[PDB]
This record gives structure tokens, C-alpha cells and sequence, in this order.
RNA sequence: GUUUUU
RNA sequence: GUUUUU
RNA sequence: GUUUUU
RNA sequence: GUUUUU
RNA sequence: GUUUUU
């Protein structure tokens, strides 16, 4: 017993000798506000360990919902979050009428193209992560007046194909997710491509996810008066995105062996 | 029973969150609440519900008068300086000291000077010469909250008088507010 | 629906003298505006005054004794003056007068205040003669009162409202005058209340170790039926 | 249309507006705060003084007459209301190291005016023993002839903080420490009449 | 904005942490969105700023060290980016 | 609740000749103010 | 009881042009004062 | 006008005699031109609480 | 209250402003492994008093039947 | 405090 | 006191 | 006299 | 015409 | 928003 026991004895002894007026003394013992404890706080991939914590403070009758009930910004609350998955212009090129069948019109490095310039919605985050796992939704657009005709082959080529491209027989590329799109009939092609690789994750700022290309199925048959400047545009959206490995700002990191 | 914490022994670094109505005692002492009046004079609605002088303007002609309206660092209204943000109805008391005429009065929070050129759209209540009116301007503020300190914390007041002859005079102004919403109290002000 | 008539604010006629301020009717003043922050009332504290309640009626003060025309020295004219402080003597013979004078409400401190406040009144008046003699002194004294009298002259009190005072242990003697006037209420400061006379009935007796003359005090107050009515201007200024 | 608007507390980070001002009067504020500690052994109004190894027991580390205006927060109410009532709380915070030890008795003679060192045996005092919680409070219950008292009138009383036991130390600890005196209104605090101003803020 | 007009020692009215050294090594402050406008311009100081003052100067004994470092860490209880704009281009959300 | 409208004192229109004193109708004189205590 | 508030006469705001006499609306004239005994 | 001032007295009771038994009255006029004049004052009380009656006053 | 109370406020405040993703912070407070305790051990006619004890150790899935 | 009035 | 009016 | 108005 | 207001 | 008053 002791030194904890004192509030009671003093409080009691004071109590025992008390008369009509009452006790002439009160004693209370307890633990100090500053006790021997340890506090731990964890934020995204971080852990703060403090062995000398203090009572946390905050304003009067505070509201941490942080949501503007007036919606001075009429946007979905998760706008900023989904922003990087937004549809963007990945490429544009002008098909030249002279081009032969099987000629490559244009191509886009996948998936590093979504971070093609610092003006890409996904460029921001892509910088702070070395690993990526995502799905794509392409929309190759090619517009041509009715008078003209022709056809282009929009096809997705995984790294395997891109690597050994010359070893593959054109005309068989229809085995890959493609869209033989006959001009004067269709002005846009849609391609939904899931994560395809021989590795669970692909290094950010790499072409390992393969690349989307556009070939000349049948050259452009442009009549005399008809226009001769056909542009091919490639748009891309991320069906699903996933940045995992943390890393310094835009520093080449090897996720592979 | 009573803990040593409530007997004076505490730690200043363990006061957060802000606003701890902790009771303090001793053997012969207890918090005793005694009220001398049927109501409180400390409540924001009551205290501020009472006007206080603002400023005066002397007019020798109809030219319009626009003045930024701000919280006082002078009267009992100074108690507002203990806060950072305000929002709510604003009571403006105007006295028209003139022999023969009328006084157009209007209030807007809009900073643009031009919007006040055509005074009628804004309001323009009419106080005949020798009369005083008390108009309650609503919170038509383009900002959800009014920093309480700003030289224009309160919206601008417009006074244009439709005089008739060579008559001239002066317009004294007093301000008060109806039900005030103050937030995030800041540190006490200094003295001049 | 009442949509056949355009909606309008009520129209009312303003009676004569709008803005006129009535400083006569209490029902008017009590309704005046309040400069109070919230037009609120305070909690009064009687205890600090040693009282359990405030004082509501003034008539009760008018019912408090006060010496008549009080002076530092006793009547030097055998009591034929207004001084309610006179001496009774072994020397004075029976039927001789020890005091005589015409009584007015103003002759009393407390009452004189009401006299300078109210214009009229009604009710009975009580006068209490206190003769301060020793336990050995003995004798009788008859004090009468002719209501509404004006001729200040000694006269037999056989027909007047009188009270015979026999000296003993309780040497304070009272005499009531019931309200007596043509009018229902009477001027507070008008016609006299009447002739007040205190004649000797039996010579003040004494012995070797007792005084041959004693001091007397005359007090006056209003009866339990006393009332005052109209407040009027002032005829004097207090200090 | 003689209409009312919908207020937005969230933008202020609050869940509700502030209705009563008394709560602000119940917020601690340093007494006659200064940049430098009392250069007169604490015999001034500065609520920022030093306690020393040098000062002897019964020697004074601070003494002065207390007025509501000596406090930033309160001084505002002093310039707003004319009267008030309620208890006042002063909190002395001595900032020493974990090695420093000693005691200090701070008393208060309510309504006192003679600024002179005097035995606190009969005054409302609080003995401060240095430990982990080095902030010490002292309450003064309302003491005046009147039910309410002038906001800016008679002093609150004599405030004295005398040395009880010399501040001890060692080779690696300070021989003197800094102290701070704060003041606030009790939970029973009240203010009553608003009056004119005696000073102009900025 | 009006810092010089405010009385030090009263700053305890703001979300603070008088932290007594040799007792506490860290202070915690949870601050919600506070401004007179629904939203604050990105890349602006409109949300105000956190500061650290000297309540009572450091009493450093003779032998004791004399290089005390003060560090400020920050976490976002809740974040919300709304207005779209070019890359890091100053845009005025205010009037 | 009627909190969508700011509370206000009643407003009324004053008919012609306010302050005019009618010394013809008894119903008017009997309603005059009283100087009684 | 309502003794926390001092009793007061009702306060009202007088609309524009008090004393103005409307000689257009019958509903106004029929309500005029009467000089009848 | 007739304004009813409340008992905002720092003293529970007002000795009835004091040269300031009743609180001080303030009058400031916001004149406009050379105009001048005079302000007459009258006093009355609403519900008065009097205590401990003392002896009647003397006359001058 | 305090300094013990912090895991809850931070854990809660983090909790209140949480959106679809969840809270962005978790805080937990408790006593250190090295607490202020005293250990006493007695063998045959002996008593060992230690005021700064440490967690006793032993081999993997040990058998003390001997 | 019916301490505006009943 | 219907002694404002019904 | 719904002869203020419903 | 809830086209004063609920 | 009993954030005119009860």
C-alpha cells in the first residue's frame, strides 16, 4: 500500500473528526494528465511513432465532413480521383493516299502514352508510382467524305506481337482484338483491352503493355474532286487503373528481374 | 468525488480540443450562478441587437454617398473582433437631418461601383426630411461568410438625397445586426 | 376567394393630438418604451434592506405618529401655542388650560408631507398625549376637541369630544376625531381640523422626592380609514 | 421578399454558430503579456516572469494588483460591459526541466489595493510543487459589496507569488525558469450592462 | 492578414497546442476547412497558415545541446480537387 | 416554420387628416384620453 | 409569467403617405369619420 | 419621448436621497444649422420598490 | 482528460470526415512495453529484487520436465 | 412579481 | 354604472 | 338596410 | 386567381 | 432556424 493511498486516509481522517460544520480538509489522489503512454498514427504508407504524446486539439464544435453543402463546385465528389482515367487524345495522323496495303499509319506506346505529356490527366499520379495494372478503352476515329472509300485495320498488339512483328503474317492480324473498319461506313472504332502481359504488373513509363496500331487494310480511293487529307485519331480511356509501387518523382525503377 | 485535476492541478498541453467547461473547486467554494436580470446580455443576438454609432456625412447636394460598412473597433460592437467570420441580417439606422427633401437609402454587398448607379433596383427606401428609418438588409452576399475584419466586412451603404432648393444638411449613421452568426473565434485585439 | 379585392394594408384614423405625452395617467407611463437591452426586468433584493417585501401603500405612513409643531423648548405661553411640547404644572389650577391651539394636518411632520402632495382626503385623526411623570405623580387631565372649530379660545369641553387622562402606568392617552365635513373628501390644506384643548381637571400632585411639573408630548396620525385622493402641486419645499 | 437566407457553417469548419459571448470571456489570456520577462523581480504587472535559484524562500517572484483589463480577452468585455460578476481563474505555468524541483505559493487577497508583499497565510493561496503537470490554477470567488461589480472599477485584489522552496537544479539543468500567468472567467461568470468604450482597439 | 493587430497571449483562442518541452515531443492539430469562401484557389495561402511561436525561450543548461529542430508534418483528413485547368496555371476562382 | 420571412412590426396606412379632432360625434369624445391618475 | 419583459404599448410602422386622402376608392370614403352626434 | 430605463444599477438598492439616487441622464443633440433650443425633463417611475421608511423631512 | 485520449479523437475525427474510400488516418494510444513495474524472484533461501525487469525468454516450444 | 389590467 | 357600443 | 365587405 | 402569406 | 417572444 502507498503512495496511492492518501486521498482516502486524509479524506477519511478529516471525515472522522468532523463536527457540525463539517470536515476541515479534503484530499484526492489520482494519475497525472501526462501519463506514461505511447501513441501511433498511420497515414498512407506512413507510420508516426510518438512516446511523448499530448492531448490533440481542434476548433469549437468543428465539422470534419469537409463537404460543401452548397456545392459551389457542382461536380461529383470523386471527380479528382477518377480524373486520371479520363478519355484523352493519344494520337493524330494524316493518312496519305499513296500508301500501300499493310502500311502502318500510326501507333501509340502503351501504356506510357497516357502520360505522354505533362498535360495528361494521368501524368500527375503516374509520376509517383513505378508499377501499373490497367485496362483500356480505345476509340480510333477516322472521318472521310462519302465520295471517298477505303479501309483501315485498328489492332492491339501486345509486347509479344510488337517484338516479333516482322515474323507475323499480315492479314492474320485479325486474330488480335481489332476492328477492320470500312471507311465511308464507320467513322470510329471501339476497342476494350484488358491488362495483357506475361507479368502481373508493368513498369510505369514503359511500352510493355504493348501498343495500339493502325494499318492500311486497303489504300484510300480518293476521287478527283474529293479531299485528300484524311486524319486518323486515337483516343484512350482507362477502364480501370492501378498504381502500386511508390518511387521518387519520375525515376526509372525496375519491377522486373 | 473531486479529482486533483479539478482542484487546480492540470497541464496546459492537454487543453485541446478547444472549449473545456471544466469545474474548479475548493472546500469552501462551488460555482454559484446568480442571475440579476430575466435574461442574458452576453448572448450574441441580444448584445449586437443594440445599435452603435458608425459615421456621419454632410451633404450640400444630391451627389450619392457610398461607404464601406465594417465592424466597430470602438463601441460594444468591438466584441465582434473576437470572431473571424460573420453572416446574417444587418440592421442599418439612418437619420436624415434636412429641412426639406428625401433620402434614398440602399445596401449591396456587390463590390462593383456601377451596380449602384441605378439605385432603385437595389432598394432605396425613402426617409422624408427630418425622419429616421431602420432598414434591415439581408445577407445578399456573394461570399458565404464575411471575414469580420475587412474594411468592407459589411456590405456598402448608399445614400442619395433628392433635395428641393438650396437646402443642405448631414446624415448620421448607426449600425446593428439582427441574429448574427459568428464563427472561429480569433485572438483578442490590441489597443491603440 | 377574396381575390375580387386587391389585398391592402389596414387603414386607420389617428386621433387628435398624436404624439401628445400623457404624464398624468399611470396606465400611460407604465406602457412607455424600454431602453433595456431586451426590454427585460430585474430581480429585486429586499433582504439587503432588511425587509421581506417592498412598501406598496403610502397611507400606512400617514398612519404613523409624529409630534405636532415640535420644538426644542416647551410652550413658554402656558401651552396656548401650537407646540405639542408643553408642561403640566402643580401651579396650574383646575379648568386652567395647559394647551390650546387650532389643529391642521401640516402641523405634523409625516402628514405635512401628504398635505404638500395630495389635494384632498378623508378619515379619522388620532392624537396621542404622552405625559412623562414619575411613579408618585398623580392627577387627571381632560383633553377635548371641537371638530371644525376656528375660534382659538378656551371653552368648556363638556360638549366636545374629550378624553380624561388619569396618571398611572400607561401615561399615553389617545383621542380620535371622526371625519367631519360637509364634503365627502376635504382639502388637505384647507379648513382647520378643529380646536384642540387640554385643560387641567385635577392639579398634578407630588411629594418631597417627585417633580412639581412634568413634560408632555402630542403626536398625531391618521385613522385606519384614512385616505388621500388628488395629488396637487406643492405649497412648500422640503430639504 | 423580406426573406431569410440559408447560412453555411461548414465553410467555417463549424457545425453551429456562436451564440454566447461569455464563453469567450472564459478563455485564458496572458496577464500584461510582454516580450521580455519582469526585469523588476516580478514586482510589475507582467505575467511573464522568471523564477530563480537565487531567490530565497519568502522572497517574491511576482506581485501586482489585478484588473480585468490586464487580460486581452477580458479587457474587451471591460470596454463593452459596465458590470459583471462571477469567479476568476488564474493559471500559473512554470516551464522547467524534468530535473528541476521546488515549491511556490501563490495567494490572492480579494479586493486588496496596497501593492505590498505580505504573508499569504490568510489569503486564498495555492502551493505549486513542480512535477509533470506544471500548470497551477487558483480560483477567486466573486467578492464585492454589490451584486454585480464594475467591469472597470475597483481592483480584483492583490496577486502575489512567493517562493516556498528554492528552485533546485543540477549540472545539466537550468538554475532559473520562465513562468506564464493566464486569466479567465469562471463557469458562473456573467456580464451585465453594456457601456461606452474607454479604449480603442485595432 | 491582421497578425500585428492581434494580442499575443490571446492566440490561445485559436486551435493551438501550448506544448511544454521536456514534457511533450509532438503536438497534434486537426483543422477542418476554414475560409470565407466555399473553395480555395489551389496553390494559394487562403486556407491560412500554421505557425510555431516562442511561448517561453529555451533554457539550455551549460553542457546540454543547443540545436533544437522544429518539424511540421501534415496529413489531409479529407481532400477535394474540383475545378479542371491547364497544368499548374493560375486560375481565379474568386471574384 | 415562418423563418423564411424576417419577423417584422405590422405596417399600416394612416387615413386622411390624422390628428384631426372630431368635436361632433360623442362616440369620439367619450374615447378621449384620461388625465386621471 | 411574462414579467421578464416590461409591459409595453404595441409599436407599429406607418406606411408611406400617411394622411394621404384617397378620393378614388369607395371602400375608402365609406369608412370616413362621421360628424353625426 | 418617454423612455423607461431599467435598473441597471451596480448597487442592489438606491439610497433614495443621493444627488444621484437615480442614474445619470445623457442628452446630446445632432443639430443641423445654427438652430438652438431647450430640453425640458420630467421624471416618473414604473413600479417602485421602497424600503425602510425614515423620518419625515423638514421645510426650507 | 489527456494525454491518454488521442487515439480516439484522431481515430474518430479521421472517422467522421471519411468518404467512400474510407478514413485517411488511424491513431492508437496505449502503454509502452517497458512499464514501471517491479519483479521479485525467490530461490532456496534467496530473494532477487529487480525494479527494471525485462520480458523473460526461452527456446522454441521448450520442455522443462527435465 | 396579479410588479399593466381582470 | 349597459355610465362606449350590442 | 347585405345600405362596408363575405 | 394560393394572383399577399401558410 | 425557438434564428422575435412562450
Amino acid at each position: 500500500v502507498g503512495n496511492e493511498i492518501g486521498g482516502n486516509l486524509l479524506t477519511k481522517v478529516a471525515d472522522d473528526a468532523s463536527n457540525i460544520l463539517g470536515p476541515n480538509c479534503f484530499a484526492t489522489t489520482a494519475e497525472p494528465e501526462n501519463k506514461n503512454v505511447v501513441q501511433a498514427t498511420t497515414t498512407v504508407n506512413t507510420t508516426n511513432l510518438t512516446q511523448h504524446p499530448s492531448a490533440p486539439t481542434m476548433p469549437f464544435s468543428p465539422d470534419f465532413s469537409n463537404v460543401d453543402n452548397f456545392h459551389s463546385m457542382a461536380y461529383d465528389i470523386t471527380t479528382g480521383d477518377k480524373n486520371p482515367s479520363k478519355l484523352v487524345r493519344l494520337e493524330t495522323h494524316e493518312w496519305t493516299p499513296s500508301w500501300a496495303r499493310g502500311y502502318q499509319i500510326t501507333h501509340v506506346e502503351l501504356p506510357k502514352v497516357f502520360w505522354d505529356h505533362q498535360d495528361k490527366p494521368a501524368y500527375g499520379q503516374s509520376r509517383y508510382f513505378a508499377a501499373v495494372r490497367c485496362g483500356f478503352h480505345f476509340q480510333v476515329q477516322v472521318n472521310v467524305n462519302q465520295g471517298t472509300a477505303g479501309s483501315a485495320l485498328v489492332v492491339y498488339e501486345p509486347k509479344p506481337v510488337v517484338t516479333y512483328d516482322s515474323k507475323l503474317e499480315f492479314g492474320a492480324f485479325t486474330n488480335l482484338p481489332h476492328v477492320l473498319m470500312n471507311l465511308a461506313e464507320t467513322t470510329q472504332a471501339d476497342l476494350c483491352i484488358p491488362y495483357v502481359a506475361d507479368t502481373n504488373y508493368v513498369k510505369t513509363d514503359s511500352s510493355d503493355l504493348g501498343q495500339l496500331k493502325v494499318y492500311v487494310w486497303t489504300p484510300l480511293s480518293i476521287p478527283t474532286g474529293s479531299a485528300n487529307q484524311v486524319d486518323v485519331t486515337i483516343l484512350g480511356s482507362l477502364l480501370q487503373l492501378d498504381f502500386q509501387n511508390p518511387r521518387v518523382f519520375a525515376q526509372d525503377v525496375n519491377i522486373y528481374d | 468525488t473531486m479529482s486533483p485535476n479539478e482542484l487546480g492541478l492540470t497541464s496546459a498541453q492537454d487543453d485541446g480540443p478547444l472549449g473545456q467547461e471544466k469545474p474548479n473547486y475548493f472546500l469552501n467554494f462551488r460555482s454559484m450562478n446568480v442571475d440579476i436580470f430575466t435574461v442574458s446580455h452576453t448572448k450574441v443576438d441580444n448584445l449586437f441587437g443594440r445599435a452603435w454609432f458608425f459615421m456621419e456625412h454632410t451633404f450640400t447636394n444630391e451627389g450619392q454617398w457610398r461607404v464601406p460598412l465594417e465592424f466597430p473597433k470602438q463601441g460594444h460592437g468591438s466584441l465582434s473582433l473576437l470572431f473571424a467570420y460573420f453572416t446574417g441580417e444587418l440592421n442599418i439606422h439612418v437619420l436624415f437631418l434636412s429641412e426639406r427633401g428625401f433620402l434614398r437609402v440602399a445596401h449591396t454587398y456587390d463590390t462593383s461601383n456601377d451596380r449602384v448607379n441605378f439605385l432603385s433596383s437595389n432598394g432605396v427606401i425613402t426617409v422624408p426630411a427630418g425622419e429616421q428609418m431602420t432598414l434591415s438588409a439581408p445577407y445578399y452576399s456573394n461570399k458565404p461568410l464575411r471575414t469580420v475584419r475587412d474594411n468592407n466586412s459589411l456590405g456598402y451603404l448608399m445614400c442619395k438625397p433628392f433635395l428641393t432648393g438650396t437646402s443642405t444638411g448631414k446624415i448620421e449613421v448607426y449600425l446593428s445586426l439582427r441574429c448574427p452568426n459568428f464563427f472561429f473565434p480569433l485572438p483578442a485585439p490590441k489597443v491603440t | 376567394m377574396s381575390t375580387k379585392y386587391k389585398w391592402t394594408r389596414t387603414k386607420i384614423d389617428i386621433a387628435e393630438g398624436p404624439g401628445s405625452m400623457n404624464m398624468a395617467n399611470v396606465l400611460c407611463t407604465t406602457g412607455a418604451q424600454s431602453v433595456a437591452l431586451v426590454g427585460e426586468r430585474a430581480f429585486y433584493d429586499p433582504r439587503t434592506a432588511g425587509s421581506k417585501s417592498r412598501f406598496d401603500d403610502l397611507v400606512k405612513i400617514a398612519q404613523l405618529f409624529s409630534v405636532m409643531a415640535d420644538s426644542t423648548t416647551p410652550s413658554e405661553n402656558h401651552g396656548v401655542d401650537a407646540k405639542g411640547y408643553f408642561k403640566w404644572s402643580a401651579t396650574t389650577a383646575p379648568q386652567s388650560i395647559v394647551h390650546r391651539n387650532i389643529v391642521y394636518l401640516r402641523l405634523f411632520p409625516n402628514l405635512n408631507v401628504f398635505v404638500n402632495s395630495y389635494s384632498y382626503f378623508r378619515g379619522s385623526l388620532v392624537l396621542r398625549l404622552s405625559v412623562y411623570a414619575s411613579t408618585f405623580n398623580r392627577g387627571r387631565l381632560r383633553m377635548g376637541f371641537f371638530p371644525n372649530a376656528t375660534t382659538d379660545s378656551t371653552s368648556t369641553l363638556d360638549n366636545a369630544i374629550y378624553t380624561i387622562c388619569d396618571i398611572g402606568s400607561d401615561n399615553s392617552f389617545e383621542i380620535t376625531i371622526p371625519y367631519s365635513f360637509s364634503t365627502w373628501m376635504r382639502k388637505t390644506n384647507g379648513h382647520p381640523i378643529g380646536l384642540f384643548q387640554i385643560e387641567v381637571l385635577n392639579r398634578l400632585t407630588y411629594n418631597s422626592s417627585s417633580p412639581s411639573e412634568v413634560y408632555c408630548i402630542v403626536q398625531g396620525k391618521m385613522g385606519q380609514d384614512a385616505r388621500f385622493f388628488c395629488p396637487t402641486g406643492s405649497v412648500v419645499t422640503f430639504q
